[PDB]
RNA sequence: GCACGGAGGCGAAGAACCAUGGAUUUCCGAAUGAGAAUCUCUAACAAUUGCUUCGCGCAAUGAGGAACCCCGAGAACUGAAACAUCUCAGUAUCGGGAGGAACAGAAAACGCAAUGUGAUGUCGUUAGUAACCGCGAGUGAACGCGAUACAGCCCAAACC
RNA sequence: ACUCGUACGGUCACUGAAUCCUGCCCAGUGCAGGUAUCUGAACACCUCGUACAAGAGGACGAAGGACCUGUCAACGGCGGG
RNA sequence: GCUUUACUGCAGGCUGUCGCUGAGGACUCUCACUCCGGGAGGAGGACACCGAUAGCCGGGCA
C-alpha cells in the first residue's frame, strides 16, 4: 500500500506507544503496558 | 393601469405638475394617499394627483371612483417621484391633492376642464 | 373620515370581485414564475401589514411565499399496519399552509425573525402568503419601542416553536375557556391530545 | 410478494439503462432561421450504436458538423439541403407541404420543429398522402393515418439499413451482443417458471398461468402482466 | 502531578500550593478560500441573509449541551383471553428549534345563573365524577374550591 | 427509466432448433367492443319538512353491471346414454 | 411465507362533480393554463395538468 504523511505519523506513534514501561518507573512507584499491540496478533486502525 | 381609464398627454402632465409646484408655495397641498383620500372625502379637494407607476395598485385603486362620486377633479402622472418632488418632498408620493390652489386657480381650473374634455 | 387604508381592506374582502380580481389574474401570472420565496419592496396589502406590525423602516422585511395546496404528501406504509393506519389519501397535516409558508420564509432569512403573515390569494394548485420579518440586530429596530421586544434571545426562531400568531391559533390557543383543556399552556405538556 | 421485474425496470438502475455514454448523436433536424440557404456535404457514413443502422456525418456551409438520420442511398460527397426551398431529392429535409405526395419520407416531425419522431428505424418509411392548407395526412409504418401540420419538416426517402430483420440471430450469443447495446434486461425468464412470490403466474406443481392471461387496463403495476387489455387472442377466427 | 528511581535542580529575590484576572493556546473539528481519512494547494465571513459609504464595509446564522422545554412526523409487540373500531399511545422512534428554565398570559372568559367570579402556570381537590366506548374490554376531563406566586400593558385606525 | 430510442421500434406474456403438423368448444371465468331498454354515487336542480338546519322523496344519470357480440398459440374443456 | 370469487381495508386505474375557469344538449372564441419553437411565433385551450370529492374495478399491498 501507499501511505500518506498523516498515516505514517500515526503508525509511528503506535510503534512508540508500543515500548515498555521504563525500568526506573518500576522503582519510582515501588511496582504492565496495557497497550502492547503485536503487528501479527493485533490490528491497528485505518 | 387597472385604475387608469384615460391617457394624459405629456404636455398636460407638465402643466399640471407646474401648477402643483406653485400651489405648494401660494395655496395649500396634501401629500400622501391617506391625506389625499381625506380631502376628497371632506370635499376640501380642488385637484388630486395620482401616479401610474404605483405597485401595489391597491394603494390607489379607489381614488378614481371616490373622486367621481364626490365631484372632485383628478389627473394621472406617469412618474411617482416627480409627483413627490412637485409636492415639495425629498421622497416620492403616490397621490397628492391641491387643497385650495394659489395664484394657479386659473390654470388648475383649466387643467380640470382639459381633463374633463379628455373624457 | 375613512382612512385610505380602509379601502385596501374593503377590497380584499372579495379578492374575486372588482379591480382586485383583474389585478390578481395578472399578478399570479408573474408570481407563478417567481420562486418559492420572493422578497418584495412593498406589502401587497398595506392595511393588513401595518395592522400586523409592519412599518416602513430599516430592518423590516417582507416576502411572498408559495406553497402547494391540499392534503399531506404521504408515502404508503412499507410494513405491517392495522387498517386504521393504512391511510394515505385522506391524511392531512396538523400544521396549516400558512405556517409552512412562514417557516420556509424564515429559513430563507436565517438572521431574521417572523413577525406575522397574511394571505394574498391562491390559484388552483398553490397558495401565496406574504410574511413580515424583522432584523433583530439592526439598531433601527432595537430602538423601536413597538418592536424591540422581538430582539430578545428568547424570541430566537420563534416561528419554529409556534410562537407566531398563526402558530398560536393553529395550536388551539385562541379560546381561553371551554375547548382549550388540552391546548393551553402547550400541546406537549398536555400529552399531545389537542 | 416481491416487486415483479417490470417494476424493477422503472427505478432506472444500471441493468435497465441504455449505454448512453456509448451512443453517438441524438439525430434531429437542424434549426434554420428561415430561407433554406442551409446546405451541407456528406463527409462520412458511420454506424449508429443506438439503432443498428448507418448515419451520415455532414458539414454545413456555416461550419457546422453534425450526424444525421441517413436515408438509403446517400454517399460521401453528396450535397444535402434543408429548408423550405430544398430540392426534392433523397436525403433532403423540408416541410411536408413542399413535399410532393406519393413520395416516401422518414424522420417525420410530430410538431413543426421538434426535430423528427416518426419513421426512423432500419428501412422504414412514412407515406405522404394528402395535403391541404391545414392538414397533411401521412401514413406511418404501423399503417395508421396521421394528420399532421404541413409545416412539419421531414426527410425524403426510406431509412437506411432496410432488411436487417430478415436474417435470424441463429444463436444466443448474437442476441446477447445486440442486447448489450440497448436499454434492456436480457435473457427473459418466463413468469410461469418463477415462484408465486415473484410473479402472478408463478407457483404450482407444473407450469401454467394461474388465472387467465388477458388483464384489465385498470390492473395495477405488479399485476399488469400477460396479455394487456387484449381485444382478442389466438389466431383463429 | 499520579510516581516512593538515578542525576540534577528550584525556593528568604518568599518557591510549592490555592483564588481571581491576564498571556500563550499546533492540526482536524459548525469548519467558513479550495481540496483532503487530522494533510495539502493558490488571499478568502464558504453559504444564506439584513444594513449598506453597494466595498464582506458593518453585522447575523450555522455547531455543542445531562435531561428538562416548545413546534412538527408517528409504529408495533401487547390488552380485548381470537380480532377489525377500541387499546398499547400521541408512547417508542424520527425531523426542526429556544432558554436557564421553557411554554402560557390580562377574557369575543366563566355560567356553584348570579345583586356572582375576574390574566396565566403549577400543587391539593373536585373524580374515576361528567363524557367516550364491538355501550365490550377499556378510556376520562372541566367550572368551582383550598393553596403557591401575583402585574399589568403596547399597537393598528380615528384626529394630527 | 425505457430514450443520444420511434413500429425493420420496445413493452407484456406464452411456447421453446429443424421437419410434418397444430382438430372441436365462447356455456362458465377473463379480456375487449356495443348497447333500445333496466340498474347505477356525489354536486347542482325540483318537492315536502325546518322562520334556517338535520332528514325524506323526485328529476337527471358517468364509468360499471344486466343484455348482445368478438376472442382459446385466453384460463381451460373435449363425457354418460 | 404463500393463495384465493374468506373477512376487512389500503394503494393504483377508470368515471362524474367542484376549484383553477375566461369571451360569444349542441357550438365558436382567446385571455388563464399546458406543450412545440432560439425567437418571432405555432398547436392545444377553459379541456388537459394539479388540488378536493363521489361511484366502479382493485391479493398490486396490509
Ligand atoms: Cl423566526
Ligand atoms: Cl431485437
Ligand atoms: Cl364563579
Ligand atoms: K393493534
Ligand atoms: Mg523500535
Ligand atoms: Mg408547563
Ligand atoms: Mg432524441
Ligand atoms: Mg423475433
Ligand atoms: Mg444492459
Ligand atoms: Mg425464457
Ligand atoms: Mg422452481
Ligand atoms: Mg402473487
Ligand atoms: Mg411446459
Ligand atoms: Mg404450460
Ligand atoms: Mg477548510
Ligand atoms: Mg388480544
Ligand atoms: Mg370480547
Ligand atoms: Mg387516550
Ligand atoms: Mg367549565
Ligand atoms: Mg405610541
Ligand atoms: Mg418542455
Ligand atoms: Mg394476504
Ligand atoms: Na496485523
Ligand atoms: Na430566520
Ligand atoms: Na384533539
Ligand atoms: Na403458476
Ligand atoms: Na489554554
Ligand atoms: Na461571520
Ligand atoms: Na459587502
Ligand atoms: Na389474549
Ligand atoms: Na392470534
Ligand atoms: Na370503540
Ligand atoms: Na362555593
Ligand atoms: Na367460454
Ligand atoms: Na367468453
Ligand atoms: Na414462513
Amino acid at each position: 500500500g501507499k501511505k500518506s504523511k498523516a498515516t505514517k505519523k500515526r503508525l509511528a506513534k503506535l510503534d512508540n506507544q508500543n515500548s515498555r514501561v521504563p525500568a526506573w518507573v518500576m522503582l519510582k512507584t515501588d511496582r504492565r503496558n496495557h497497550k502492547r499491540r503485536h503487528w501479527r496478533r493485533n490490528d491497528t486502525d485505518e | 393601469p387597472v385604475y387608469v381609464d384615460f391617457d394624459v398627454p405629456a404636455d398636460l402632465e407638465d402643466d399640471a405638475l407646474e401648477a402643483l409646484e406653485v400651489a405648494r408655495d401660494t395655496g395649500a397641498v396634501k401629500k400622501g394617499t391617506n391625506e389625499t383620500t381625506k380631502s376628497i372625502e371632506r370635499g376640501s379637494a380642488e385637484l388630486v394627483f395620482v401616479a401610474e407607476d404605483v405597485q401595489p395598485e391597491e394603494i390607489v385603486m379607489h381614488i378614481p371612483e371616490l373622486a367621481d362620486e364626490k365631484g372632485v377633479p383628478f389627473i394621472f402622472v406617469e412618474q411617482q417621484d416627480d409627483l413627490g418632488h412637485a409636492a415639495g418632498l425629498e421622497v416620492g408620493s403616490a397621490a397628492a391633492a391641491v387643497t385650495d390652489a394659489g395664484e394657479a386657480d386659473a390654470d388648475v381650473e383649466d387643467i380640470a376642464d382639459k381633463v374633463e374634455e379628455l373624457r | 373620515a375613512r382612512s385610505a387604508y380602509s379601502y385596501i381592506r374593503d377590497a380584499w374582502e372579495n379578492p374575486g370581485d372588482g379591480q382586485l380580481a383583474e389585478l390578481q389574474w395578472q399578478r399570479q401570472q408573474e408570481w407563478r414564475n417567481e420562486g418559492a420565496v420572493e422578497r418584495i419592496e412593498r406589502p401587497t396589502r398595506l392595511d393588513k401589514a401595518r395592522s400586523q406590525g409592519y412599518k416602513a423602516k430599516q430592518g423590516v422585511i417582507v416576502a411572498r411565499v408559495s406553497v402547494r395546496k391540499g392534503s399531506a404528501r404521504k408515502r404508503r406504509h412499507k410494513a405491517g399496519r392495522r387498517s386504521k393506519r393504512q391511510g394515505v389519501t385522506r391524511i392531512t397535516r396538523r400544521k396549516d399552509i400558512q405556517r409552512v409558508a412562514e417557516e420556509r420564509a424564515s429559513r430563507t432569512f436565517p438572521n431574521l425573525r417572523v413577525l406575522n403573515s397574511y394571505s394574498v390569494g391562491q390559484d388552483g394548485r398553490q397558495k401565496w402568503h406574504e410574511v413580515i420579518l424583522i432584523d433583530p440586530n439592526h439598531p433601527a429596530i432595537q430602538n423601536d419601542d413597538d418592536l424591540s421586544w422581538i430582539c430578545a434571545d428568547d424570541q430566537a426562531d420563534r416561528v419554529f416553536r409556534g410562537l407566531t400568531g398563526a402558530g398560536r391559533r393553529n395550536r388551539g390557543l385562541s379560546g381561553k375557556g371551554k375547548g382549550s383543556e388540552k391546548t393551553r399552556p402547550s400541546l406537549r405538556s398536555n400529552g399531545g391530545k389537542a | 410478494g416481491r416487486r415483479i421485474q417490470g417494476q424493477r425496470r422503472g427505478r432506472g438502475t444500471s441493468t435497465f439503462r441504455a449505454p448512453s455514454h456509448r451512443y453517438k448523436a441524438d439525430l434531429e433536424h437542424r434549426k434554420v432561421e428561415d430561407g433554406d440557404v442551409i446546405a451541407g456535404t456528406v463527409v462520412d457514413i458511420e454506424h449508429d450504436p443506438a439503432r443498428s443502422a448507418p448515419v451520415a456525418a455532414v458539414e454545413f456551409e456555416d461550419g457546422d458538423r453534425r450526424l444525421i438520420l441517413a436515408p438509403e442511398g446517400v454517399g460521401v460527397g453528396d450535397e444535402l439541403q434543408v429548408g423550405v426551398s430544398a430540392e426534392i431529392a433523397p436525403g433532403n429535409t423540408l416541410p411536408l407541404a413542399e413535399i410532393p405526395e406519393g413520395v416516401p419520407v422518414c424522420n417525420v416531425e410530430s410538431s413543426p420543429g421538434d426535430g423528427g419522431k416518426f419513421a426512423r428505424a432500419s428501412g422504414v418509411n412514412a407515406q405522404l398522402l394528402t395535403h391541404d392548407r391545414n392538414v397533411a395526412v401521412v401514413k406511418l409504418p404501423s399503417g395508421e393515418m396521421k394528420r399532421l401540420d404541413p409545416q412539419c419538416r421531414a426527410t425524403i426517402g426510406v431509412v437506411a439499413g432496410g432488411g436487417r430483420t430478415d436474417k435470424p440471430f441463429v444463436k444466443a450469443g448474437n442476441k446477447h451482443h445486440k442486447m448489450k447495446a440497448r436499454g434492456t434486461k436480457w435473457p427473459n425468464v418466463r413468469g410461469v417458471a418463477m415462484n408465486a412470490v415473484d410473479h402472478p403466474f408463478g407457483g404450482g406443481g407444473r407450469q401454467h398461468p394461474g388465472k387467465p392471461k388477458s388483464i384489465s387496463r385498470n390492473a395495477p403495476p405488479g399485476r399488469k402482466v400477460g396479455d394487456i387489455a387484449s381485444k382478442r387472442t389466438g389466431r383463429g377466427g
